[PDB]
RNA sequence: CGGCCCCCUGGACGAAGACUGACGCUCAGGUGCGAAAGCGUGGGGAGCAAACAGGAUUAGAUACCCUGGUAGUCCACGCCGUAAACGAUGUCGACUUGGAGGUUGUGCCCUUGAGGCGUGGCUUCCGGAGCUAACGCGUUAAGUCGACCGCCUGGGGAGUAC
């Protein structure tokens, strides 16, 4: 059975980047979608597009630079068997900051550095690099 | 198995629609009929473990349906058990 | 090139002796699935029909016996 | 410079059986009617043209050019084409590390040239017969191998190749030395080593000849420059 | 393998056909397999090894066949 | 663009699978290998022996066009099943032509019956026919001047397995294999069969409408063991063979060649 | 688990449709099945065969070989619960280049033919990325991820002693 779709999304992205697929697609969700927002906002993806009424289908379009993939690495941090909450002062850096770490906060989803600026911690969803 | 016409009957009695076939009460009673039928066979044949397994599977599926029905609605549950004469 | 497949028979009749006879050994064995050319599905039906006929004495088990 | 109708006539669009393909060639594939991959010429032609431009550009700066092919069906054509613009070739088998282990190959070129000097300029006849046959056997072997290049002096300034998969050794060697690479790449072959990949029909004769002639003219143009 | 001499049939032809017939039946070999007991495992082992060999010969030899020797 | 897509379906439309469209131009000749190019992935390695006509010497130089055959594709690098079979279809068409006017007329010259029907040869090829077909009546061409000139009037053809017995002289006069496997049976009925593949113990000549024959190694010649059948006969060639043995059960018709 | 028939009966798959609406996975304890041998009791007993007798061989031969051969092996009801009970690979779910097959469906196609194009399930072989101490594994993983259980902590003593 499916226990974590955020995980499934990250894996699918990983494999599409691995396989030189232009895009990748999967069932759509709100959190999934705000994550896609984020990633675009940080320019690891070219664009996402959700489609469907009933069981809508999210479609990420992947990004390749000088051939190689652009999401060097992507790895979940919290998870249903083990969640990972942090205080603002406790926010990690991804790749010494050359990367990002997606985080949910009470003010929606967003990367680590935006969170720092805002001044509030939350749930570290995943590192991207 | 159960005879088709027997299934059609059980459906007519318990399905509110007689075309529904998927009513919890319906499925309950179908399982029940089947268990009743199978009791004699296993009385005769005490060593057919293989089929006894599927029998027990039916019993469990029945019980689970009943659990669902208990939580969802109690009056329906009670009438169903009354009709079937099931102790619980 | 299975005859039963282009003829398109639904089932194979043990009663129909001679079409069976076509498929039997002068000794009375059943001729080789992989070397005959009859499809598998029809093949098993053929073997079953042969056996049945044999039981009924319509066909011999073997050439020798008696 | 070349036109698509001419390639079509040449049967460039043909490719290998669809159980012998490399997925790295899908982008250069159009479709596969007849269980045989077709090469998108729409994609091919600009690349062929780019390669021609770069070849001319090299030949303008007095670039050395090497013509690799040993399919044994077009050896004649590759050699003749090499001669056409007077560049170098290897129309028979690939020596292991010819380029990488050039130096030793240079000693070999020198031995060959000495034997040639003996054959023609020596006019010195009266040598024992058996040794004769041996010298001549060596000459023939060494001319089959090392004919074209003998006058290359150094390494070549670029590398033209006919079947990358059959000539992957040369390709790896250019890569390790970094010589520019110009390969006629069919479906079943691999592009990764190729700086400049030509999606086309290695196998066919006429197509090969067409490739060769266009290349030779562009080199002669660069040389005239 | 029952046989009958045809009228005006050479003896040696008759015997040759007798041999052809016994051969067709595969009877000598059948006696050979039923002289001593074979274990189910070993029966399996023979058959599977044979099939392994079978695939080997058909495919790898053809692939070799593609290349010329000299 | 869709120029190429349309060009692909065009080129599909302007070729077919069998040896039908006479398209391969002979683009290199060398003894002993002809080679064409019928718009296939590769060039054929043609034997010279599919192309010399009736007395042994070649007939076609550069540019000449014969279709070959197909439906078998690529183990590595190569193409087509020989064009000579191509020819068989043409022969079939001429034989079929008879049906229209109930009389195909050429020349048939049949001296003798390998298996009960005089042999008739048309152009390059020679075919075997059942015994009646050679003569209209009981005339018998044994008294006729040897290898005489008539035509062939057809007596009998087997329609699946290719045996055709044709009518010399008398101009005025005008499941499936192994159910009834008693036609070529009786002890020694000679047949004309093309060999297929020689398996170092065998030769596998098999022609008569979906059967299998062997002619294994013991006969083949008049030396037993040192023979190696690839040296002694051929590949793909129609030969002298007769049955010597049929099992209709374990489909092993065991033909011979020492006869 | 394999001769043929009848009777009761379990599951899987494929086709379209109809229905419920998260009812799911895993599982300590716990319950159940569980090769072969073996036990109990009652039947049975052709073949074969521990044990056992003889004959060989050999230094010797409580074996290997040969001739006999008893329990058992079979049937009914119980017990036993262990095996290299092996894929020496726990279960469930997802994703990731290919080929050649087999077996079983099923859609379409002039089946114009044993065929042409797909779409399902189980399954043999090779092999790409990747992984690995290497061997090799490789869409049936031993790759990339999630959930639950299970087990490992130098060799022996010991899977033994209480």
């Amino acid at each position: 059975s499916m226990q974590d779709p955020i995980a499934d999304m990250l894996t699918r992205i990983r494999n599409g980047q691995a396989a030189n697929k232009a895009a990748v697609t999967m069932p759509s969700s709100k959190l999934k979608v705000a994550i896609a927002n984020v990633l675009k906002e940080e320019g690891f993806i070219e664009d996402f597009k959700v489609e469907g009424d009933t069981k809508p289908e999210l479609e990420l379009t992947l990004k390749y630079f000088q051939g190689k993939a652009v999401v060097e690495s992507i790895q979940r941090v919290s998870r249903p068997g083990l969640r990972i909450y942090k205080r603002k002062d406790e926010l990690p850096k991804v790749m010494a900051g050359l990367g990002i770490a997606v985080v949910s906060t009470s003010k929606g989803v967003m990367t680590d550095r935006a969170a720092r600026q805002a001044g509030l911690g939350g749930e570290i969803i995943c590192y991207v690099a | 198995s159960l005879s088709t016409e027997a299934t059609a009957k059980i459906v007519s009695e318990f399905g509110r629609d007689a075309n529904d076939t998927g009513s919890t009460e319906v499925q309950v009673a179908l399982l029940t009929a089947q268990i009743n039928h199978l009791q004699g066979h296993f009385a005769e044949h005490k060593k057919d473990h293989h089929s006894r397994r599927g029998l027990l599977r039916m019993v469990s599926q029945r019980r689970k349906l009943l659990d669902y029905l208990k939580r969802k609605d109690v009056a329906r549950y009670t009438q169903l058990i009354e009709r079937l004469g099931l102790r619980r | 090139f299975c005859r039963f497949t282009a003829e398109g028979v639904q089932e194979i009749d043990y009663k129909d002796i001679a079409t069976l006879k076509n498929y039997i050994t002068e000794s009375g064995k059943i001729v080789p699935s992989r070397i005959t050319g009859t499809r598998a599905k029809y093949q098993r039906q053929l073997a079953r029909a042969i056996k049945r006929a044999r039981y009924l004495s319509l066909l011999p088990y073997t050439d020798r016996h008696q | 410079t070349v036109s698509m109708r001419d390639m079509l006539k040449a049967g460039v669009h043909f490719g290998h059986q669809t159980r012998y393909w490399n997925p790295k060639m899908k982008p250069f594939i159009f479709g596969a009617r007849n269980k045989v991959h077709i090469i998108n010429l729409e994609k091919t032609v600009p690349m062929f043209n780019e390669a021609l431009a770069e070849l001319n550009k090299i030949a303008s700066r007095k670039g050395k050019i090497l013509f690799v092919g040993t399919k044994r069906a077009a050896s004649e054509a590759v050699k003749d084409a090499a001669l056409s613009c007077d560049q170098f070739f290897v129309n028979h088998r690939w020596l292991g590390g010819m380029l990488t282990n050039w130096k030793t190959v240079r000693q070999s070129i020198k031995r060959l040239k000495d034997l040639e000097t003996q054959s023609q300029d020596g006019t010195f006849d009266k040598l024992t017969k058996k040794e004769a046959l041996m010298r001549t056997r060596e000459l023939e072997k060494l001319e089959n191998s090392l004919g074209g290049i003998k006058d290359m002096g150094g390494l070549p300034d670029a590398l033209f190749v006919i079947d990358a998969d059959h000539e992957h050794i040369a390709i790896k060697e250019a890569n390790n030395l970094g010589i520019p690479v110009f390969a006629i790449v069919d479906t079943n072959s691999d592009p990764d080593g190729v700086d400049f990949v030509i999606p086309g029909n290695d196998d066919a004769i006429r197509a090969v000849t067409l490739y060769l002639g266009a290349v030779a003219a562009t080199v002669r143009e660069g040389r005239s420059q | 393998p029952v046989i009958k001499v045809r009228e005006n049939e050479p003896f040696d032809v008759a015997l040759r056909r007798f041999k052809r017939s016994c051969e067709k039946a595969g009877v000598l070999a059948e006696v050979r397999r039923r002289e001593f007991y074979e274990k189910p495992t070993t029966e399996r082992k023979r058959a599977k090894a044979s099939a392994v060999k079978r695939h080997a010969k058909k495919l790898a030899r053809e692939n070799a066949r593609r290349t010329r020797l000299y | 663009e869709s120029f190429a897509q349309l060009f692909e379906e065009s080129l599909k439309e302007i070729e077919t699978r069998p040896g039908s469209i006479v398209r391969g131009v002979v683009v290199a000749i060398d003894k002993d290998v002809v080679l064409v190019d019928a718009g296939l992935k590769s060039e054929s390695a043609i034997p010279a022996e599919q192309f010399k006509n009736a007395q042994g010497e070649l007939e076609i130089q550069v540019g000449d066009e014969v279709d070959v055959a197909l439906d078998a594709v690529e183990d590595g690098f190569g193409e087509t099943l020989l064009s000579r079979e191509k020819a068989k279809r043409h022969e079939a068409w001429i034989t079929l032509e008879k049906a229209y006017e109930d009389a195909e007329t050429v020349t048939g010259v049949i001296n003798g019956k390998v298996k009960g029907g005089f042999t008739v040869e048309l152009n390059g090829i020679r075919a075997f026919l059942p015994g009646s077909l050679v003569d209209v009546r009981p005339v018998r061409d044994t008294l006729h001047l040897e290898g005489k000139e008539l035509e062939f009037k057809v007596i009998k053809l087997d329609q699946k397995r290719n045996n055709v017995v044709v009518s010399r002289r008398a101009v005025i006069e005008s499941e499936d294999p192994w159910v009834a496997i008693a036609k070529r049976y009786p002890e020694g009925t000679k047949l004309t069969g093309r060999v297929t593949n020689l398996t170092d113990y065998g030769c596998f000549v098999e022609i008569e409408e979906g059967v299998e024959g062997l002619v294994h190694v013991s006969e083949m010649d008049w030396t037993n063991k040192n023979i190696h059948p690839s040296k002694v006969v051929n590949v793909g060639d129609v030969v002298e063979v007769m049955v010597l043995d049929i099992d209709e059960e374990r489909r092993r018709i065991s033909l011979g060649l020492k006869q």
